[PDB]
């Protein structure tokens, strides 16, 4: 029932600013404080301070306290969090956290429910769409086969696969991206018994919403 | 800053397994601790609270203990849905600062690799560029090591590697590693071969296509 919903993902120049939403639902959005965190790509985690939507009352990590500015919306049900003058340390997933209510004499300060995460990627890199490219055995008839998608030349993250538009989805291994020279490779197997390729269709379908695209490619013999 | 350092850094252990995850900290903290799991590509979740207060909705698996400098996380019958990091973070004085995380992972039987090799798709070669692509798929352990070979030669430029995270259904690990070249030099040779070093194996596993037989 609680959830905090938080705004898309967001590719910034290395010395914008970027303004992060967190939308509540399922409780009274003012009677309880509300928190922000970073997790860097090294999966540490920060705590980078505290508001109170009640009040508009807030205390900052001093880290942050030149780079991150909270504010709030009590008719909409939601937190902001503005990141001033960004750079490549900046680069992160954010979080926003519900804590405790504002009428707790208990000292138990903990983050009981954390929102969707907003991915922020600070970089000069051009967006480009992905070229997709289809990889088929040469081998004829094991009774299973694999077959493949190769995403490449993307900028910036996410790009999303899906196989046979989500219906084909055990055997599948969808590998996680890695940057080359401002430029993502991501690839993605599936494995299916060999009776039903070629005779049936298998299709990749590939996203990337920075560039607004949508690929699908058809995996056929040779 | 309190100072929170978690140990092991990674831990693997049978289904069913009783496991325990450390934090020690630079001050006593009087149990002012909240212990948290993450899951990969999620949200994290909350699962105990003033260091042994278990999270409503919680699995009674976990529990948490400690006092002083130094906290625990317990799990008993450890399940495969407990593959995640778990932190520990402090609310004792601000700045409120969280564990480096633990990985835990599931312990299983050893398991062959299946690998599958590509050579470049006709519409790359459109492009001037050529990709040689190996999957080494549903494997254990986690420890592989891919080379690329051209004619025999070890290739060590242009090769991109990754890794699954741990299958949810089976306790295995899968990698792709991506070989990418020039038309012209893909061109000018004719076998290609991905070759991976894991337990499984007393040789090395080669898999090579020829361009083309």
């Amino acid at each position: 029932e609680v959830q905090l919903q938080q705004s898309g993902p967001e590719l910034v120049k290395p010395g914008a600013s970027v303004k992060i939403s967190c939308k509540a639902s399922g409780y009274s959005f003012t009677g309880y404080y509300m928190n922000w965190v970073k997790q860097s790509p090294e999966k540490s985690l920060e705590w980078i301070g505290e508001m109170s939507p009640s009040t508009g009352r807030t205390t900052y990590n001093q880290n942050f306290k030149a780079k991150a500015t909270l504010t709030v919306d009590q008719s909409s049900s939601t937190a902001y969090m503005q990141l001033k003058s960004l750079t490549s340390e900046d680069s992160a997933v954010y979080y926003c956290a519900r804590s405790v209510p504002l009428t707790t004499l208990i000292e138990d300060w903990y983050f009981d429910v954390w929102g969707t995460g907003t991915t922020v990627t600070v970089s000069s890199a051009k967006t480009t769409p992905p070229s997709v490219y289809p990889l088929a055995p040469g081998s004829a008839a094991n009774s299973m086969v694999t077959l493949g998608c190769l995403v490449k030349g993307y900028f910036p993250e996410p790009v999303t696969v899906t196989w046979n538009s989500g219906s084909l989805s055990s055997g599948v291994h969808t590998f996680p991206a890695v940057l080359q020279s401002d430029l993502y490779t991501l690839s993605s197997s599936v494995t299916v018994p060999s009776s039903t390729w070629p005779s049936e269709t298998v299709t990749c379908n590939v996203a990337h919403p920075a560039s607004s695209t949508k690929v699908d490619k058809k995996i056929v013999p040779r | 800053d309190i100072q929170m350092t978690q140990s092991p850094a990674s831990l693997s252990a049978s289904v069913g397994a009783t496991v325990t995850i450390t934090c020690r900290t630079s001050e006593n903290i009087d149990s002012y601790l909240a212990w948290y799991q993450q899951r990969q590509g999620k949200s994290p979740q909350l699962l105990v609270y003033a260091a042994t207060n278990l999270a409503d909705g919680v699995p009674s698996r976990f529990s948490g203990s400690g006092s002083g400098t130094q906290y625990s996380l317990k799990i008993n019958s450890l399940q495969s849905e407990d593959v995640a990091r778990y932190y520990c973070q402090h609310y004792s004085t601000t700045p409120w600062t969280f564990g480096g995380g633990t990985q835990l992972e599931i312990k299983r039987a050893d398991a062959a690799p299946t690998v599958s090799i590509f050579p470049p798709s006709s519409e790359q070669l459109t492009s001037g560029g050529a990709s040689v692509v190996c999957f080494l798929n549903n494997f254990y352990p986690k420890d592989i090591n891919v080379k690329w070979k051209i004619d025999g030669s070890e290739r060590q430029n242009g090769v991109l590697n990754s890794w699954t995270d741990q299958d949810s259904k089976d306790s295995t690990y899968s990698m792709s590693s991506t070989l990418t070249l020039t038309k012209d030099e893909y061109e000018r040779h004719n076998s290609y071969t991905c070759e991976a070093t894991h337990k499984t194996s007393t040789s090395p596993i080669v898999k090579s296509f020829n361009r083309n037989e």
